[PDB]
RNA sequence: GGCUACGUAGCUCAGUUGGUUAGAGCACAUCACUCAUAAUGAUGGGGUCACAGGUUCGAAUCCCGUCGUAGCCACCA
RNA sequence: GUAAGAGGAGGUAUAGGGAGCGACGCUUGCCCGGUGCCGGAAGGUCAAGGGGAGGGGUGCAAGCCCCGAACCGAAGCCCCGG
RNA sequence: CCGGGUGGGGGGGAGGCGCCGGUGAAAUACCACCCUGGCGCGGCUGGGGGCCUAACCCUCGGAUGGGGGGACAGCGCUUGGC
RNA sequence: AGAGCGCAAGGGUAGAAGGGGGCCUGACUGCGAGGCCUGCAAGCCGAGCAGGGGCGAAAGCCGGGCCUAGUGAACCGGUGGU
């Protein structure tokens, strides 16, 4: 073995110096992915915001013109009343302030927590050590700041992606879902660039946009002339 | 005097001015309080620059 | 001295480096005001090409050596003969 | 002003390209060996690594704000 | 002396220029802090120069002009010792 | 880092892995950027060693030349400094 | 009224300037009669009028500060702006 055998076939499914933009990738890379059945896209976006630049880890929460195709369950913590709101959307045992210990031990059916401003404090004091940095805590901007957050739970069932910078700009946007024709792929790509600028930080120099790679689950990527 | 610093106040929605003074030692951050604009009527005014 | 091709001779006084101190843009200006006086020499060089039978030197300017090479080629066409350094060098130009 | 470079215990300096378990010699207290002091040894007193957020699950180990400190430049209506 | 050159010298380290005291005799101690001065293939800082990210202005536009970042940039002062 | 990693070929064969779980801040087949420091190669542009001779600069019983240095030295413009 | 009346002094002060809380931001803009003071230039006094506000039910006061020190013509240029 090596790069896999498939990815030698894909050594020729990239011609390691191309672009194919949003469009030629929409179609020809509606094909280019070959593995299982998700072909993520992972818009892998690197710019120049620095691992810190004092304070610039971005945040930006995107949901696309339609949706991704997943599930989060959300669990949530919401002093009885708040539940009500979120309790017509996606919800797994919203539990006023009781499902924090069964997270803290017993059962793990979740992603995010919707929190509130109130229990932010609460839910920000306990499992704040892993959920944050790994990406699950309140982090009062990651779908966790009130009761418009059940409506933002529908912003979640639509999508989430938290624009960030890490140490590589990185960002990794996952769609395409095996059956997204050329359309939905093109569309959600353009969309992610839109929102990318919609929540971008300033104060740092270099070159915004570039390493854009439409990198599927296990396949091709080699940029897209990262914009148009 | 300087080191206790002096500042001018500026409106919102673009421009409108006056000529006042500050003081740092008291836990003061964004100096913000009422005044009047040249054009229109009563507005806030935020602390600004030199 | 002076170039024997296109003249060219010295230049003084407010020809210059001046010092000045000068202005420009630091705020009120670089330091702003700034002013004083000086002097400026010109170039030359010395090139020795034979041409015809004898030898000749040249008190050439800086950017004008090809001019006297062109002189070599120009003097070819004429009748140069015998012992005449600066004399034949003269009729040249 | 631009620029850098340090600023840690009373004294004096390490460690400083993280990750533990934050110091060492002189100063002082108790003892110890000592025929007796010195020398050495074994403990203890004191850090709040100048000041605050941001990165790390975890910076005394980075960014930035703020002064205190020195070299250079250069701005002094 | 602006030069060409002049002396120094048709001399050549037992020689030529400068400084201090001043025959001969006994002797010339201690401090490199500042300063001058001998030295050092690191460095702090600083000039024109180089490079050109990012940008401005202008015109259908091609284009033209202007601003300048990273780093590259000497002696000098600081720095290390004598 | 003595813990082991990565890379190459000989042999022999249908077995070899991966996953919540189990363990911590973080999981470990696996596709993509980047940081890190290092190797190399292309662009851009300096450092330093050594050779060469004919510009250039001296020098030899009339030199057409030979002999010494040589792109340094000297000179023009210019940079900043003392 | 001998205390406090920010800080020197003097005048002044409870029929409050002091001291408590609520509210607020008139430490307004455009002016400004008529004065104090006066070699000039400066400095110092204020109703009133328009705006549009803060307090009070109001009557009303509010264009900083109990009062007199806490300051710097002009030229130069930075600054946001028409």
């Amino acid at each position: 073995p090596k790069h896999g055998k498939r990815y030698r076939a894909l050594l020729e499914k990239v011609d390691p110096n191309k672009v194919y933009t949003i469009d030629e990738a929409a179609r020809l890379v509606k094909e280019l992915a070959t593995a299982k059945f998700d072909e993520t896209v992972e818009v892998h976006a690197k710019l120049g915001i620095d691992p810190r630049r004092s304070d610039q880890n971005v945040r930006g929460t995107v949901s696309l013109p339609h949706g991704l195709g997943k599930q989060v369950r959300v669990l949530a913590i919401a002093k009885g009343e708040k539940i009500k709101e979120a309790e017509e959307a996606g919800a797994d045992y919203v539990g006023g302030e009781e499902i924090i210990q069964k997270i803290l031990d017993g059962w793990m059916d979740f992603d995010a927590v919707v929190a509130t401003p109130d229990v932010m404090g609460a839910v920000g004091s306990k499992l704040g050590r892993i959920l944050g940095p790994r990406g699950l805590l309140p982090n009062p901007k990651a779908g966790t700041v009130g009761f418009n957050i059940g409506e933002i739970i529908r912003e979640i069932k639509a999508g989430r992606i938290e624009f960030r910078n890490d140490k590589t700009g990185a960002i990794h946007a996952p769609v395409g879902k095996a059956s997204f024709p050329p359309e939905k792929l093109a569309d959600n790509i353009r969309a992610f660039i839109r929102a990318l600028e919609a929540h971008k930080p300033e104060g740092a120099k270099g070159t915004f946009l570039r390493s854009v790679y439409v990198t599927t689950t296990m396949g091709p990527s080699v940029r897209i002339n990262p914009h148009s | 005097v300087r080191i206790k610093l002096l500042l001018e106040c500026t409106e919102c929605k673009r421009r409108n001015y006056a000529t006042e003074k500050n003081k740092r030692n008291t836990p003061n951050k964004l100096e913000l309080r009422k005044y009047c604009p040249w054009c229109r009527k009563h507005t806030v005014h935020r602390e600004v620059k030199i | 001295k002076v170039c024997e091709i296109s003249g060219k001779r010295p230049i003084v006084a407010n020809s210059i480096q001046r010092r000045g101190k000068a202005k420009r843009e630091g705020g009120v200006g670089k330091k702003t005001t700034g002013i004083s006086k000086r002097r400026q020499y010109p170039n030359l060089q010395k090139v020795r090409v034979r041409v015809a039978g004898q030898e000749i030197t040249f008190r050439v300017a800086a950017s004008h050596i090809p001019k006297v090479y062109e002189l070599v080629e120009r003097a070819k066409g004429l009748k140069l003969e015998g012992l005449s350094p600066k004399e034949i060098k003269k009729e040249l130009l």
